[PDB]
């Protein structure tokens, strides 16, 4: 089911929606990576490693297609 | 099996019932003492330093 | 320096009362402390007089 | 009744000499209790079977002296040369003929004290009971003099507090004629500032 | 041991080196400075001044000293 | 409990006394100074020493520096009431050199009289 | 700088003569391997239960408790009166020696990051393998989602593979591999 | 099982210690700056403490003082990027490969 | 050793050691305050630095509560006599005794170095969200410390509890009002740790808790409720204190024991049960401020009850001892102290008057009468008590009547007057203010250097 999990429609930032008084730095206090990105959103990173990797920086992950890769429970 | 032969049981206190191994590992633990305060030491001037303490004549001269 | 103190009897040196017999009775002599005027200075004499009271306790 | 019925030690017996339950790993040797009861006959059923201690015979003469000469230890005796004591028969005569250790004040050596003394023990008896007499009727005697004071502070503190109370009536009576009469109240008179 | 019957044998029984002393003293001394020295530094840090001159933050007369 | 911790041992005798080469006995540090001053007073006090005992505590001015000898030897309503004010006075007097010459100007009499007129407008 | 510490032994004769006992090993007694002895019997070495010979070196402990008892002077290998007795130890050790003492002292806390780390270990596994695969279509549009709610709120339930299969085509259209991968027909 | 005398006369016949003499309010004033710049254990234990912790102060210093610098400069990915343009303009090619990757 | 000794009555020693030391600090922030508010003007603080005094106040609460009364009244006499009084050779617990006072030193050495390495910036003690939240990184050390210092409250307390399994004689009233100050602790500390958690998602992790749709008023609630207990987890053990020192003194028995067990039993129930008398001004519904104030009152009965049992334990005693001892003097007092910060209490505890008495100097000098009058004098006289025992000299307290009368005048020269400017009114954790109030400010803060000076002499 979660391998497979249906699509929500896009939040709209209601009133007390996506209230940020500083940028998301817990996880990583020096590196700082994906500072805008939030802790566990995996589309936003997905994006930011992607800059990072056209800036000559590598990072791992977002790059498998679900369906090729074991374990995935999303196959067929 | 003599009750009597083990009196280290109260003569010597637990946190040493391993004789030199017990000692080493105590005695270990007292060579980082210095390094530690090196370390600790460093990170009140990181802090000092970025917030711009040491500018304190500076900024007014 | 490990050296245990208790021997092969488990027996430890204790050292025993004054005994002194006496009227066909084994008595024991207590030690009493020296005079206060040999551990603090002040000598023994001219003490006012506080006398024995049992306790102040509320009646009724 | 204690520990679920398991006793916190006890024998087990196994039956080929060179067994080690620590070494060997093998799944076919049955282990036994101190009776010699199979580990596979359940407790409730081996329990229920009467075991009983058997002597060789040589000690019989023994246990007939033993008898003879403390009667009342004869009955358990009987038994164990017939065949007939199991092991709680053996715990009662174990603990039936079990004494507690004997202390005797007659040895004790005593605190010195002179023979002067020791005849002045009436006087001291009797300066303590008049000391006890005294202590209780001059309990009685404070309680009564000093909760009785007290009363003398809650007059204090009701005058005291009286004097407040005068003085909070007296405020109403001239907070009522402020609004009423006082010429310090004056109405048309504060004009706004305006901002600066 | 009998010097080990009491603890802190050697201060009870009044042998203790006097620099013990010293540095309980001198460690509330520095624990009394963690108040003063950042108010003289942050004074100045944020003024130029390690400390003010009573009521230089308001309106003063011309004679004022 | 067979060689467990002993309920009770005796002490060992003490360590060899130590006397100097003259003979005399060699002296240890000791901190019951002897002050040096003119005051001799000594004050006994009767003290709880448990429930049916007291016993009588003296104090000895060579026991303490010279200032305490000085204070304790005058009589408390004596010396409490002129020390009550010289602390407050001295108080004052530090909280005062700070200030020395310092003139606000909502302080003057032009101010003042301004107050006054405010408080007329308003009637405060 | 003993001779213990040059030819370490346990429980060998003059213990007290070669200075120091260096194996923390106590108790024995044992008549065959893996059998009942007296003591504890640990070590870091040659104990307990061998996985690769499958077979038993020391019989389970013997605690020192009320489900045991002592050790027969027979099987004693640590001598208090040589185990105790610490003036210059680090002497008669070395520094090699101070270094391998700690390293011994530390058994205990050894023993539990080989019990702890595996589990964690399998824990890692789970993100690593996740990690590497793209991020599903968590959020679409809000207004196409509710033009065709039926279809894609309960999708999923009616037929998981056709829906399973939309979605992968879907990610291949948001990532832009879709000319270059074959989704297999459902 | 120890033999021990109920005295021992010392070789020297110096009276080193004793009751303290009669001190005013500031004696510590002075007496303790005198203990430590004139008594050798209190002066040696000083120098020990400083010495040590400026000792192992320095390479930790070194290290954060090169980190500061690098963090200041900007991220990572900043510094990855500009030697990536440099890269760029070396060869003069809009595109070049990934480190680690060939063409 | 030093650092390594397990001993309880060694470790009873080093918290009154570090409480005296970390207390110089604190008076020091004290002296700060006062000589600020000698005047209106800037007299030791710039107008561009008025974020230090922020954190002048803010440290000094903090300190002088958690960091020398706490550990003084509720670490130091009770690890050094609870053990003897429960006739048992130490303290259950031996080595956790031994990490909790380094705990509490690590924890100071944070703060202090908080001080010196952050920018100055306050909150208060309180620290009520969103300032909180919005700060500096000092704000963050001083979470840490907190944190800390709970890990060495908690820890303690279970040591004491554990008396209660190996206690040999009676449990008498000192020990009854430590084991329910542990209690206290242990059901109000781990809600104190879950908001400051918060505190630190909202600081640290991006969390929302205290940012609109969230409320803010929650944050008041879960501290309070650990926030009053915690002034009856510091009152308590002083009461305890002060039953020993008037039934040993005066050769009296304690009058009414269960009563007075009973007492200290009962303000725990109700203390922990009152605590929005503190967020009276925010605007609860009628219903709840009514029930709060109504149990509020309540306290008062079991408080008074203990008061009475103590004067009866005061009369009648033997004139021929000598009642000039520092010791008798603290403890009586106290009694004639503790009703004063008391009854103000009362008055603040009617709801309407809280609204004209909030935020103001009166709600200072109110909990001053109980804490840095009433119980620094019964540390002080316990510990006076203690003295044969303890060992300590090189002072002259033991018979000072000079000290007691010039403490007990100059500590009243200070909040006496601020009492009255609570009715003129002067808000609380400010350093500026109208001239109309100079007057009593002026003779308050005469007052506090006066008693600085007076702890010169006691050497
Ligand atoms: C040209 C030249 C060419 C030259 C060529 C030369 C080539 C040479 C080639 C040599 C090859 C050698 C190969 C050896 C193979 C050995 C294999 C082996 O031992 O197998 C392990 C072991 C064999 O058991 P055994 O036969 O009893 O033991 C044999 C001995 O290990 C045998 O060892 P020993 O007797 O010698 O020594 C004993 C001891 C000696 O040990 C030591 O010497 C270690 C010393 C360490 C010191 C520690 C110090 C600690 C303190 C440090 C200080 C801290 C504080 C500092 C702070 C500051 C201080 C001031 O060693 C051990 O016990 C090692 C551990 C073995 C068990 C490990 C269990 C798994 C652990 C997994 C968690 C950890 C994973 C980490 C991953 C890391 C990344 C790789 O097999 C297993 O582990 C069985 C696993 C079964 C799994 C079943 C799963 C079931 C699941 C069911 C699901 C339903
Ligand atoms: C509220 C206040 C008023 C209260 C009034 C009411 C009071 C009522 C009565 C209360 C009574 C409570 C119960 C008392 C029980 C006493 C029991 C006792 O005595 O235990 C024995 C215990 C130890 O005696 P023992 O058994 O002989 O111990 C032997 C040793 O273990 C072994 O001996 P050792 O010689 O081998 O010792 C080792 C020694 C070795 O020592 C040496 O070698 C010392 C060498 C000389 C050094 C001297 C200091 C140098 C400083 C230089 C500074 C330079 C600044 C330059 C600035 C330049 C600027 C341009 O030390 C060390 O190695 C470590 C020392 C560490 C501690 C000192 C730390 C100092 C502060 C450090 C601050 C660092 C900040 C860093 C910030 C970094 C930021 C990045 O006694 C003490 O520790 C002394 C206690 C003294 C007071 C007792 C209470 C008396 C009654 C109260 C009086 C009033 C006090 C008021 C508070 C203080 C006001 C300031
Ligand atoms: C490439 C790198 C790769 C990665 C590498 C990773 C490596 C990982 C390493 C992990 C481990 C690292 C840590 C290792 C720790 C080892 C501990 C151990 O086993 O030690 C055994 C070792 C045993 O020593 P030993 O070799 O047998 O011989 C020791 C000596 O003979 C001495 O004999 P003793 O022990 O009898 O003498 C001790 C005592 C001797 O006594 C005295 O010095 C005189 C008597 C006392 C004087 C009055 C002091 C004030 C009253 C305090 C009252 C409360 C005391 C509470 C109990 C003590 C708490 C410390 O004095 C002291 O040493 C301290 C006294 C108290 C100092 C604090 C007092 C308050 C001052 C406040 C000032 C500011 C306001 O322990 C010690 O004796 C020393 C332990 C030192 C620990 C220091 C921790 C300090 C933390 C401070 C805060 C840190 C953050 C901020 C710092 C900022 C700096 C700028
Ligand atoms: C140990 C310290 C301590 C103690 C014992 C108390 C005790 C009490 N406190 Fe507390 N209080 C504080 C410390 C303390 N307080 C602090 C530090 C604050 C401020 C925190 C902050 O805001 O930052 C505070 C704040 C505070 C407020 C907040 C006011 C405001 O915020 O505006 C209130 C009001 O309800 C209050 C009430 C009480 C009451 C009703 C008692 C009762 O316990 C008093 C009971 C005692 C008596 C009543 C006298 C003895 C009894 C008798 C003589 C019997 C006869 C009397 C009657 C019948 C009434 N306290
Ligand atoms: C128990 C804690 C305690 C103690 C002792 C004190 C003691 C004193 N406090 Fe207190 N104070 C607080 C707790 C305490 N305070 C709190 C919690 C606040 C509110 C914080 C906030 O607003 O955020 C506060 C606020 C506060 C303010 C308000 C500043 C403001 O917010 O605007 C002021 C100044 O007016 C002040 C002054 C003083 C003075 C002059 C003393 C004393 O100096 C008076 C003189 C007494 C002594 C000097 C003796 C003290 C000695 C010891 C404490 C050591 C005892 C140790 C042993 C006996 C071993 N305090
Ligand atoms: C010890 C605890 C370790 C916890 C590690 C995991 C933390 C974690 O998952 O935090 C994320 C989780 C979910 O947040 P989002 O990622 O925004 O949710 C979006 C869902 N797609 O919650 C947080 O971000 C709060 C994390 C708080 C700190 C946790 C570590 C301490
Ligand atoms: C002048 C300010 C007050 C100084 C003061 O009283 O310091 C006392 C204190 C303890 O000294 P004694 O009590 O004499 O202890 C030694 C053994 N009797 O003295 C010191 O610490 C001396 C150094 C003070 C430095 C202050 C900065
Ligand atoms: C982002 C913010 C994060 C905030 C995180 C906050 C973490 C809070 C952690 C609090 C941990 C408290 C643990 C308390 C454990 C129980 C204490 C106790 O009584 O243990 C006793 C028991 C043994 O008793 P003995 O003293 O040896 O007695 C000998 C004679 N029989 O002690 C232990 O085994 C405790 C071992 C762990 C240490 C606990 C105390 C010290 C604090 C540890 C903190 C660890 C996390 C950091
Ligand atoms: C000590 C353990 C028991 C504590 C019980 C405390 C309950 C006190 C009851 C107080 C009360 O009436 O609650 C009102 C009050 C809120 O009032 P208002 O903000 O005005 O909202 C009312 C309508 N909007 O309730 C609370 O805040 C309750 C807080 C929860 C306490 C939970 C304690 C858990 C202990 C384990
Ligand atoms: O707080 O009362
Ligand atoms: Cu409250
Ligand atoms: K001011």
């Amino acid at each position: 089911h979660q391998g497979t999990k249906p699509p929500r429609p896009v939040s709209l930032e209601s009133r007390f929606m996506n209230q940020r008084r500083y940028d998301f730095t817990w996880m990583h206090p020096q590196d700082k990576f994906c500072s805008e990105c939030r802790p566990v959103e995996l589309e936003c990173k997905k994006m930011c490693f992607d800059r990072y990797r056209s800036m000559d920086y590598r990072m791992y992950g977002f790059q498998r297609p679900r369906i090729q890769t074991y374990y995935s429970f999303s196959t067929c | 099996i003599d009750p009597t032969k083990n009196q280290w049981r109260w003569c010597v206190d637990p946190a040493w019932y391993g004789g030199m191994r017990d000692k080493a590992n105590m005695d270990m633990y007292r060579l980082m003492v210095y390094p530690f305060f090196g370390y600790a030491l460093l990170y009140l001037h990181s802090r000092f330093k970025q917030n711009d303490k040491y500018n304190v004549f500076a900024k007014w001269r | 320096h490990y050296h245990p103190p208790i021997d092969k009897k488990g027996q430890v040196y204790v050292k025993g009362p004054n005994t002194v017999i006496e009227r066909g009775q084994t008595w024991i002599k207590g030690y009493e402390l020296p005079s206060m005027e040999y551990t603090y200075g002040p000598k023994q004499e001219d003490i006012p007089f506080y006398p024995r009271v049992k306790l102040n306790v509320w009646g009724n | 009744a204690y520990n679920g019925g398991y006793p916190f030690h006890y024998v087990v017996q196994y039956d080929d000499p060179n067994y080690d339950c620590e070494a060997d790993f093998e799944f076919e040797e049955i282990p036994r209790d101190e009776f010699g009861v199979p580990a596979h006959i359940p407790p409730e059923l081996s329990t229920q079977i009467r075991h009983t201690y058997y002597v060789p015979p040589q000690y019989y003469p023994f246990l007939k002296k033993l008898g003879e000469d403390t009667p009342e230890l004869k009955p358990y005796t009987d038994k164990l040369i017939m065949g007939d004591m199991t092991y709680d028969d053996y715990e009662e005569m174990f603990y039936k003929f079990a004494k507690p250790l004997k202390i005797y004040r007659s040895r004790l050596p005593l605190p010195y004290r002179t023979d002067e003394e020791i005849s002045q023990e009436k006087y001291v008896n009797w300066c303590g009971r008049w000391y006890s007499y005294r202590q209780r009727l001059q309990g009685d005697y404070y309680s009564r003099h000093y909760f009785r004071d007290w009363l003398i502070g809650v007059m204090l503190g009701m005058y005291l507090g009286n004097l407040c109370v005068q003085q909070h009536r007296q405020y109403r009576v001239d907070m009522k004629l402020f609004y009423l009469e006082a010429p310090e109240h004056k109405i048309n008179w504060v004009k706004p500032r305006g901002d600066l | 041991n009998l010097e080990d019957h009491f603890d802190l044998a050697e201060y009870m029984m009044k042998m203790h080196n006097p620099m013990s002393e010293y540095l309980y003293w001198i460690a509330g001394f520095v624990s009394g400075l963690h108040g003063i020295l950042p108010l003289l530094h942050s004074n100045y840090y944020f003024s130029g001044m390690f400390l003010p001159r009573d009521n230089d933050n308001t309106q003063l007369c011309d004679d004022s000293w | 409990r067979i060689g467990g911790p002993p309920v009770f041992m005796q002490f060992p005798p003490p360590p060899p006394k130590e006397y100097l080469a003259d003979g005399t006995p060699k002296t240890y540090p000791l901190h019951q100074p002897v002050f040096d001053h003119g005051y001799t007073w000594e004050h006994w006090y009767m003290t709880n020493a448990g429930v049916f005992h007291t016993v009588y505590y003296g104090e000895f001015a060579k026991d303490f520096p010279w200032r305490w000898g000085f204070v304790a030897e005058k009589p408390f309503w004596v010396g409490a009431p002129i020390l009550v004010l010289g602390v407050l006075c001295l108080g004052h007097i530090i909280q005062t050199m700070g200030q020395i010459g310092v003139r606000p100007k909502r302080y003057t009499p032009e101010w003042v009289e301004a107050t006054k007129e405010r408080e007329r407008a308003e009637n405060t | 700088g003993c001779e213990a510490v040059k030819n370490p032994l346990i429980g060998g004769p003059n213990q007290k003569a070669r200075g120091a006992i260096t194996s923390g090993f106590a108790g024995g007694g044992a008549k065959r391997l893996g059998g009942k002895g007296y003591g504890i019997m640990a070590d870091w070495c040659d104990h307990g239960y061998s996985f690769t010979k499958g077979q038993a070196i020391t019989g389970m402990p013997h605690w020192p408790l009320w489900c045991g008892g002592g050790v027969p002077d027979k099987f004693i290998k640590i001598d208090p009166d040589v185990h105790f007795n610490l003036q210059g130890y680090r002497e008669r050790i070395g520094w090699y020696g101070f270094f391998t003492a700690f390293l011994q002292a530390n058994y205990h806390a050894f023993v539990y990051f080989v019990r702890f780390i595996p589990i964690n270990i399998a824990i890692f596994w789970i993100y690593v393998n996740e990690r590497q695969r793209e991020p599903q279509e968590n959020v679409m549009d809000h207004e196409e989602f509710f033009r065709d709610f039926d279809s894609i709120y309960l999708g999923q339930v009616f037929d998981h593979h056709r829906f399973a299969e939309w979605l992968a085509r879907r990610r291949a259209v948001k990532w832009g591999y879709a000319d270059q991968i074959h989704i297999p027909p459902v | 099982g120890r033999e021990l005398p109920e005295y021992v006369v010392l070789p020297h016949n110096q009276q080193r210690y004793g009751r303290d003499k009669s001190y005013s309010y500031f004696t510590c004033l002075w007496h303790f700056p005198k203990m430590v710049f004139t008594e050798k254990w209190c002066y040696t234990n000083i120098m020990w403490f400083v010495f040590w912790t400026g000792f192992w102060f320095i390479p930790n210093y070194i290290w954060w003082e090169r980190r500061y610098a690098y963090q200041k400069a900007g991220f990572h990915w900043e510094h990855t990027n500009r030697k990536l343009q440099a890269r760029k303009e070396a060869l003069g090619m809009d595109k070049v490969p990934a480190s680690g990757m060939d063409w | 050793f030093y650092i390594l000794v397990n001993n309880n009555k060694r470790i009873g020693i080093y918290y009154i050691k570090l409480s005296i030391i970390i207390g110089i600090l604190g008076i020091v922030l004290s002296y700060i305050i006062r000589v600020e508010l000698y005047n209106s003007g800037n007299r030791i603080i710039k107008y561009d630095n008025v974020n230090y005094y922020n954190m002048v106040i803010t440290l000094h609460g903090l300190l002088m509560i958690f960091y020398i009364i706490m550990p003084g009244l509720y670490g130091g006499i009770p690890l050094y006599i609870l053990p003897i009084l429960s006739v048992i050779t130490d303290i259950v617990l031996p080595r956790i005794n031994n990490i909790s006072i380094i705990i509490v030193l690590i924890s100071y050495i944070v703060v202090i170095n908080s001080i010196v390495i952050e920018y100055n910036i306050g909150t208060g003690w309180t620290l009520y969200p969103p300032l909180s939240i919005i700060g500096t990184v000092i704000v963050n050390m001083i979470l840490y410390g907190l944190i800390i210092i709970g890990i060495s409250s908690i820890i303690s307390a279970i040591n004491f509890m554990n008396i209660l399994i190996v206690i040999d004689g009676i449990i008498y009233v000192y020990i009854w009002s430590i084991i329910i100050t542990s209690v206290l602790l242990i059901i109000s500390l781990p809600i104190l740790n879950g908001i400051l958690l918060m505190i630190l998602s909202d600081i640290y992790f991006n969390s929302i808790y205290f940012i609109l749709n969230g409320d803010v008023v929650l944050y008041q609630h879960l501290f309070w409720y650990f926030g009053h207990p915690e002034v009856y987890i510091l009152i308590l053990p002083a009461f305890g204190i002060i039953s020993i020192i008037l039934s040993v003194l005066n050769n009296k028995i304690i009058f009414g024991m269960k009563s007075m067990i009973l007492a200290i039993i009962m303000i725990s129930i109700l203390g922990s049960i009152v605590w929005a008398h503190h967020i009276y001004t925010v605007g609860l519904e009628l219903d709840t401020k009514i029930y709060f104030n109504n149990l509020t009152l309540i306290i008062s009965i079991p408080t008074g009850n203990k008061i009475y049992n103590w004067i009866i334990l005061y009369i009648g005693s033997y004139n021929i001892l000598y009642n000039g001892y520092q010791s008798l003097i603290f403890s009586i007092m106290f009694i004639i102290i503790f009703i004063i910060g008391g009854i103000t209490g009362i008055i603040i505890s009617i709801d309407i008057i809280d609204i004209g008495l909030h935020d103001t100097y009166y709600i200072v000098s109110h909990f001053h009468y109980i804490l840095s009058i009433g119980a620094v004098i019964s540390l002080l006289a316990g510990i006076l008590l203690l003295k044969d025992i303890i060992g300590y000299y090189n002072v002259i307290i033991k018979i000072n009547k000079y000290f007691g009368l010039l403490l007990f005048i100059n500590i009243n020269i200070i909040f006496t007057p601020q009492f009255i400017i609570g009715f003129n009114v002067m808000p609380r954790r400010i350093l500026e203010y109208s001239d109309n109030i100079i007057v009593w400010n002026l003779i308050s803060s005469i007052g506090s250097i006066s008693t600085i000076l007076i702890l010169l002499s006691i050497f």
